[PDB]
C-alpha cells in the first residue's frame, strides 16, 4: 500500500466513585430519571461545586498507571456551550494545566511486536446528562450530569484499525486492574471519539483530519476505521481532496456518513472556574498512590509466567480477563498444581460457562472445587474420562467434585 | 415606638417577655405600611408569613431571637420566590435556603421580605430592577443606590432594623452611603456564597446593613464562618464581634491614598470627608498619606472581570430546568436565544455580551487574564500600604445621591459611581460604609477598608464614630 | 464595532437581539470597550494572575448526601414529563 493511516483517540472514562464530581449525589446506573440530583449538579442558581477527593485520587492513580507526569498544580476551567443535557451552560474540566501529561501505553501486536501509543493528557471533568427523543420533544435526565470523567487523549500514534481496538482493550484493562473504572462501553463507562487522516507512506507531514463520533463498541471502532481508511484512500487517488469534518458510523451498514448540518463549533470561552481554587496535589500523595498501586496487566503477565510457569498463551488469557486469573490463583492456592489447573480451567470450565452464558465471577464451580477436582485426577482417584463427566455436572448443579463422585460411585 | 428601637433594646424586652416576637414583627409591619408606597423596598414582603413563624418561636436565648431581617432577592429563601429582580426568574420558587438564611433561621431571626435590586445585582441605583425602582427615603426624587437598593432603604426607614445585601463592587457600601445607614462587606471568604445567585464568583460577598454598629456586628457574626457547601469560604474562626466592637485599640493609623486626591469629588462630599478625618484625628488616630500606584486602574479591571464571570454565571438561565421560557420558538436555538433576550434586562445583556467577548480566545489574554494580573498589582498596593497603616479611608461615593434617569443615558455614567468601592472587592478586602454627615438633606458615607480578616477594627471605628455622630437618630419619612 | 460583531457575540451568548438592541448595543459596547481599554499601559509579564490564598485544595469525602426531592427538583420546570425535563427536540 502507498498510504499510511494516522489515528488518534479521545476517551472519556467514567470513574467508579460512589458520589458525583462536584456534589454528593450518587453515581449509579439505571435509576429513575432525575432522582440522583442536586442544586449543584442541576445547575440551580446559587449552587456551588465541591471537588470529590476519591475522584482526584483515582485520576492520579490512572495517570500513573498510564505512565504520565502528574502535575502538582492543575486548574478546573469552565468549558461553555448551550445544550439541554448541560445544566450550567458550561462543563467544568481542565484545559491548560491538566492533571497529567506525557504518558504511554504499550500494545502487544499479533506478529509478536510491541508498540507504544502516547498519552497526550489526562484531565478531570464532569459528565453531562442524557437526552431521550420522543416525538417533537427531547426528554432530559440529569442523573448523569456531574459524574466524574477522565478525559484521555492519545497522540496520533495509532496506525491500524486493529491497533485502535487493541489500544482500547489495554486501556480498559489497565483501568480495571487499577480499580478506577469498570470501563465497559456497554454501560456508557467508556466513550471514544476517533480522529483519522491518511498520509503517503513514510511521510512526516499530517493529512487532513476526520473525526468519527459515537462509535459504541471496540469492534465498531475497528469497523468504522476500516471503512474510513478505505474511503479516504479512494477520494485521494481519484484526484480529490479529503475534507475536514465530523462523521457518524452506522453499525448496521458498516459505513461512515457526513452530517446534514454544516454546524461549526463555537468558542468555548475557557477560564479557571472562579468557584474553585487550583487543584494542589502533594508529592507525598503521589508517592503514596505510587507505592500502593494495584498490580497492572503487564506486571501480572510476567509474574504468572514465573510464579507458575505458564506459557505466554496461558498467562495472556488469564491477564486479558482479570477475573479468570483471579479464579486461577485462588484455585492454585487450595492445591499447588498450576499446570493441571490451567489446563482444566482453559480447556474445560471456561467453555462450559460460556455455553451456559455465565461469567467466571458467578460460576457454580468455585476455585476450591476445581482445585479439588484436579486433585482427584492427579492422585488417580478418577480418570480424565470421568473427570470430564463430573465437571459438566459440577457446572450443571454446583456440587463439589467429591460430592458427585460418591453420589455416582468412584 | 418599637420599630424605633435597636436590637439591644429589643433583645432585653424579648428576653424578659415584656414583648413577644409577634409584636416586634407587627411593629415593623406597620412602619412598612407607612412607608412602602413611597419607598418600594420589597419585591416580596413576607411580614404575613413572619407573623405566623413568630407564634412558634419560643427559646429566648437565641442570639437573634425575635429580630426581623430583610433579605436581598438574590439570596435564596426556601419556598419563596427568588427573582434577582429579573423577568427570567419571576415565579422561580427557591428549592433550598442559602447558608446564611439557614444560619439566621437557626439564630431565631425572622425573614420579613425579599428586597428590591438591580437585575442580577448589576447596577448602582436599583433602576435596573426589572419590576420597579426603589426610591431614596431621604428624597424620593433620588436613587437609594445599588445593587442592594431595597435592603439599604428598608433599614433606612426602619421597615426592618437590619438587612442582608451582597457586594460585588460596592453593592452594600454604596447603598449604605446613599441611604444614611451602616453597611459592611466582609473579607472575601468570610461569608458563604452558597445560595447567593452568583454574579462574579471571585468578587461577590454577602454583607449586612444596620443603623447601630452592634446590630451589624451581631448579624455578621451569625452568618459568617466556614461552609462545606462553598469551596471558597475560609476555614477561619469567626471573631466574637459583638463582644469586640465596644473595645478600643490605641494608636491606630489611617491611610489617605494620594491617588484619590485626583478623583473628582463633589464639594459637599469632600467637605464631609475632611471633617470626618479631622474629628478622628482629634480622638487620637494618626492620619497618614499612603500610595496605591495602581488603584486608578480598578474600574477598567472590574469592568472586565465582573462582566466576564457574569457571562459565565448567567449561562444557566436557559428555559430548560426553571424560570422563564419564551412562548414562540421553532428550535432549541430560538428557545434559548428568545428566552434570554426576553428574560434579561439591558444592563445584564450588556455585561453578557462584553463578558463573552472578554473570554473569547484571541481576546482572553488581553482582557480577562490581563485584568486578573492587574488585579494582583492592585491587591499588592494595599498589602504594602497596610504595612504602614491600619485602615484606608475615603468617601464611599464621589457624589451625593443622584436623580433617577441621570445615569441611564450612557451606561458608563453608571459605572463611574463605583470608582471608590471596587478596589476593595478586587483586593478581596473587607470594607465598611458609615454615615459621616448630612449635606443638602442627603446622607454622605465614609469608607474604611481593612486588612484581610480585620472586620473587628472596621467595626470598632464604626462604633466610636456613632458615639460622636449619632446617625441612627436621623429617621426619614417622620 | 460592527453589526456583524454584535450579532456574532450575541449568537455565542444565545441572545436573539431585537433590531432596536443591535443598534444601541453597537454604540454602548464600542464606548465601554474604549472605556475599559486602560490596561495595556501596565506591565504584567512577571505578574501572577490573582487567586485567593489557600493552604490546601478543599476536597470532600466520597460519601453520598441526600439528593433533592424530585418534586422540588422539577417544580420550577417550564415543562416536565414522567420524571424528565422537557424541551423541544434536538437533532
Ligand atoms: N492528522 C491527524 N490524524 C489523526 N489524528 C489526529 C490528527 N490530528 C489530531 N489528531 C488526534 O485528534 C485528537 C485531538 O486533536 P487536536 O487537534 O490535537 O485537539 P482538538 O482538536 O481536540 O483541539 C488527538 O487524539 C490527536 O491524536
Ligand atoms: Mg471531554
Ligand atoms: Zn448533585
Amino acid at each position: 500500500e502507498k498510504y499510511e493511516a494516522v489515528i488518534g483517540l479521545e476517551i472519556h472514562v467514567q470513574m467508579d466513585t460512589k458520589t458525583k464530581m462536584f456534589c454528593g449525589c450518587k453515581v449509579e446506573f439505571g435509576a429513575e430519571p432525575n432522582t440522583n440530583v442536586c442544586p449543584v449538579c442541576l445547575g440551580m442558581p446559587g449552587a456551588l461545586p465541591i471537588v470529590n477527593k476519591r475522584a482526584v485520587e483515582y485520576a492520579i492513580r490512572a495517570s500513573l498507571a498510564l505512565n504520565c507526569e502528574v502535575h502538582e498544580e492543575s486548574v478546573f476551567a469552565r468549558k461553555h456551550y448551550f445544550y439541554p443535557d448541560l445544566p450550567k451552560g458550561y462543563q467544568i474540566s481542565q484545559y491548560e494545566k491538566p492533571l497529567a501529561t506525557n504518558g504511554w501505553v504499550e500494545l502487544n501486536l499479533p506478529n509478536g511486536e510491541k508498540k507504544k501509543v502516547r498519552i497526550r493528557r489526562l484531565h478531570i471533568e464532569e459528565d453531562a446528562g442524557k437526552n431521550i427523543h420522543e416525538g417533537d420533544k427531547t426528554l432530559v435526565d440529569l442523573n448523569r450530569a456531574g459524574t466524574p470523567l477522565m478525559e484521555i487523549v492519545t497522540e496520533p500514534d495509532i496506525r491500524t484499525p486493529e491497533e485502535a481496538r487493541l489500544f482500547l482493550e489495554k486501556l480498559r484493562n489497565i483501568m480495571r486492574y487499577a480499580g478506577v473504572s469498570k470501563a465497559d462501553m456497554e454501560k456508557g463507562q467508556l466513550r471514544c471519539d476517533i480522529n483519522v487522516s491518511i498520509r503517503p507512506k513514510g511521510s512526516k507531514e499530517f493529512g487532513t483530519r476526520v473525526e468519527i463520533k459515537n462509535v459504541n463498541s471496540f469492534r465498531f471502532v475497528q469497523k468504522a476505521l476500516e471503512y474510513e481508511i478505505e474511503r479516504q484512500i479512494n477520494v485521494v487517488e481519484e484526484g480529490g481532496e479529503v475534507v475536514q469534518e465530523t462523521r457518524t458510523f452506522d453499525p448496521q451498514t458498516g459505513k461512515t456518513y457526513p452530517m446534514r448540518t454544516k454546524e461549526e463549533a463555537e468558542d468555548y470561552r475557557y477560564f479557571p472556574d472562579p468557584d474553585l481554587v487550583p487543584l494542589k496535589v502533594k508529592k507525598e500523595w503521589i508517592e503514596e498512590i505510587k507505592k500502593n498501586m494495584p498490580e497492572l496487566p503487564d506486571q501480572r503477565f510476567e509474574r504468572l509466567i514465573k510464579e507458575y510457569g505458564l506459557s505466554e498463551y496461558e498467562a495472556g488469557i488469564l491477564v486479558n480477563h482479570k477475573e479468570v486469573g483471579d479464579f486461577f490463583e485462588e484455585a492454585v492456592r487450595h492445591f499447588k498444581e498450576p499446570k493441571g489447573i490451567v489446563n482444566w480451567l482453559i480447556n474445560d470450565l471456561l467453555g462450559l460457562l460460556r455455553d451456559k452464558g455465565i461469567s467466571i465471577e458467578e460460576s457454580p464451580v468455585k476455585p476450591e472445587h476445581l482445585a479439588e477436582l484436579v486433585k482427584l485426577i492427579k492422585e488417580k482417584v478418577i480418570s480424565t474420562k470421568i473427570g470430564k463427566e463430573v465437571i459438566k455436572e459440577m457446572v450443571e448443579t454446583g456440587k463439589t467434585p467429591s460430592q458427585i463422585v460418591e453420589e455416582k460411585g468412584l | 415606638m418599637l420599630w424605633k428601637k435597636s436590637l439591644s433594646e429589643l433583645r432585653e424586652l424579648l428576653k424578659r417577655g415584656e414583648v413577644s416576637p409577634k409584636e416586634v414583627v407587627e411593629s415593623f409591619y406597620d412602619r412598612y405600611n407607612q412607608t412602602e408606597e413611597k419607598v418600594k423596598a420589597y419585591i416580596t414582603p413576607l411580614y404575613g408569613k413572619a407573623l405566623k413563624q413568630a407564634e412558634s418561636l419560643k427559646e429566648r436565648e437565641l442570639p437573634l431571637f425575635g429580630i426581623p431581617i430583610a433579605v436581598k432577592d438574590n439570596i435564596l429563601v426556601e419556598g419563596e420566590k427568588t427573582t434577582c429582580a429579573s423577568k427570567i426568574l419571576e415565579n422561580f420558587v427557591a428549592p433550598y435556603d442559602a447558608t446564611v438564611i439557614e444560619r439566621l433561621k437557626k439564630a431565631g431571626a425572622l425573614i420579613v421580605g425579599k428586597t428590591n435590586l438591580d437585575e442580577f445585582a448589576m447596577g448602582s441605583s436599583t433602576e435596573y430592577s426589572a419590576f420597579f425602582p426603589t426610591k431614596n427615603p431621604w428624597d424620593l426624587e433620588r436613587v437609594p443606590g445599588g445593587s442592594s437598593g431595597g435592603s439599604a432603604a428598608s433599614v433606612a426607614v426602619l421597615s426592618a432594623p437590619v438587612s442582608l445585601g451582597s457586594d460585588t463592587g460596592g453593592s452594600i457600601r454604596q447603598p449604605a452611603s446613599f441611604c444614611g445607614v451602616i453597611g459592611i462587606k466582609p473579607t472575601y471568604g468570610r461569608v458563604s456564597r452558597y445560595g447567593l445567585v452568583a454574579f462574579a464568583s471571585s468578587l461577590d460577598q454577602i454583607g449586612v446593613f444596620g443603623r447601630r454598629t452592634e446590630d451589624v456586628a451581631l448579624v455578621l457574626e451569625v452568618i459568617s464562618g466556614w461552609d462545606e457547601k462553598d469551596s471558597t469560604s475560609a476555614k477561619v474562626p469567626v471573631p466574637e464581634w459583638s463582644e469586640e466592637v465596644k473595645k478600643e485599640v490605641k494608636g491606630l493609623k489611617i491611610g489617605l491614598p494620594k491617588e484619590f486626591f485626583e478623583y473628582e469629588l463633589q464639594p459637599q462630599v469632600k467637605e464631609a470627608f475632611e471633617n470626618f478625618i479631622k474629628e478622628l484625628e482629634k480622638e487620637g488616630f494618626e492620619i497618614k498619606e499612603v500610595s496605591l500606584p495602581h488603584v486608578k486602574y480598578s474600574i477598567p479591571t472590574y469592568y472586565i472581570i465582573a462582566p466576564s464571570e457574569a457571562s459565565s454565571n448567567l449561562a444557566r438561565y436557559d428555559g430548560v430546568r426553571y424560570g422563564y421560557r419564551a412562548k414562540e420558538y421553532k428550535d432549541i436555538f430560538e428557545m434559548y436565544a428568545r428566552t434570554r433576550d426576553e428574560g434579561f434586562g439591558p444592563e445584564v445583556k450588556r455585561r453578557i455580551m462584553l463578558g463573552t467577548f472578554a473570554l473569547s480566545a484571541g481576546y482572553y489574554d488581553a482582557y480577562y487574564l490581563k485584568a486578573q494580573k492587574v488585579r494582583r498589582l492592585i491587591t499588592n498596593d494595599f498589602l504594602k500600604a497596610f504595612e504602614e497603616v491600619d485602615v484606608i479611608a475615603s468617601p464611599t461615593t464621589p457624589t451625593l445621591p443622584f436623580k433617577f434617569g441621570e445615569r441611564l443615558e450612557n451606561p458608563i455614567e453608571m459605572y463611574l459611581s463605583d470608582i471608590l468601592t471596587v478596589p476593595a472587592n478586587l483586593a478581596g478586602l473587607p470594607a465598611i460604609s458609615i454615615p459621616i454627615a448630612w449635606k443638602d438633606g442627603l446622607p454622605v458615607g465614609g469608607q474604611l477598608i481593612g486588612k484581610h480578616w480585620d472586620e473587628t477594627t472596621l467595626l470598632q471605628i464604626s462604633y466610636l464614630w456613632e458615639q460622636k455622630f449619632k446617625h441612627y437618630e436621623k429617621i426619614p419619612l417622620t | 464595532v460592527d453589526r456583524e460583531w454584535v450579532l456574532k457575540i450575541a449568537k455565542l451568548a444565545r441572545l436573539e437581539l431585537k433590531e432596536e438592541e443591535i443598534e444601541v448595543f453597537q454604540k454602548q459596547l464600542s464606548d465601554i470597550l474604549d472605556f475599559i481599554d486602560q490596561l495595556k499601559e501596565l506591565d504584567t509579564e512577571n505578574v501572577e494572575p490573582y487567586i485567593q490564598e489557600f493552604e490546601e485544595t478543599p476536597m470532600r469525602e466520597d460519601e453520598p448526601h441526600p439528593s433533592l426531592d424530585r418534586e422540588k427538583a422539577l417544580m420550577n420546570a417550564p415543562e416536565r414529563k414522567d420524571g424528565f425535563f422537557v424541551v423541544p427536540r434536538v437533532v
